[PDB]
């Protein structure tokens, strides 16, 4: 079976604020507010349905790991996981 | 960065990409093709900004993605030039 990558850390916000957190996003407020910011203009952002939220995941991939974001409906759930 | 008209042609030769978008840190339009066009500039310049922020860059600089049941939009920049990218599955 698959080999999925180790994750480093969760972050659930419920606005505005940490509703949970651990590892490398644990108490990390700078993190929870800047997620929070992308995920509203993400929210926001509108291709050519007004109502369809144009995405079911937001990732966000640095050189190491990702951002993985999911919103439902007003609480956020983000997984820092390493890269495959 | 230097000319751009061209690449914006090339990357929609790909059968599977069906827009195209460059803007800046202003989210001035810099040139788009296809289902990407002045309305959708200035959010995907917000977000590769707001993106960069959740770093302080090993030189760590990310890449967007939102993923949809059809298709993805990624969003880079690269430099001063931010790069969106619409494409289907």
């Amino acid at each position: 079976l698959e080999r999925i990558p180790d994750q480093l850390g969760y972050l659930v916000l419920s606005e505005g604020a940490v509703l949970a957190s651990s590892g490398d996003l644990e108490n990390d407020e700078q993190a929870a507010s800047a997620i929070s910011e992308l995920v509203s203009t993400a929210c926001g952002f509108r291709l050519h349905r007004g109502m369809n939220v144009p995405f079911k995941r937001l990732s966000v991939v640095f050189g190491e790991h990702t951002l993985l974001v999911t919103v439902s409906g007003q609480r956020v759930f983000v997984v820092k996981r390493q890269n495959r | 960065a230097a000319t751009l008209e061209q690449h914006l042609e090339d990357t929609m030769k790909n059968p599977s990409i069906v827009g195209v978008l460059c803007t800046d840190s202003q989210g001035l339009n810099l040139g788009c093709r296809g289902t990407l066009s002045d309305e959708h500039a200035g959010v995907i310049s917000v977000l590769a900004q707001q993106a960069a922020k959740l770093t302080s860059d090993p030189t760590d600089i990310p890449v967007v993605c939102l993923e949809s049941d059809n298709g993805n939009i990624m969003i880079q920049k690269h430099d001063g030039i931010t790069v969106a990218v619409h494409k289907m599955a």
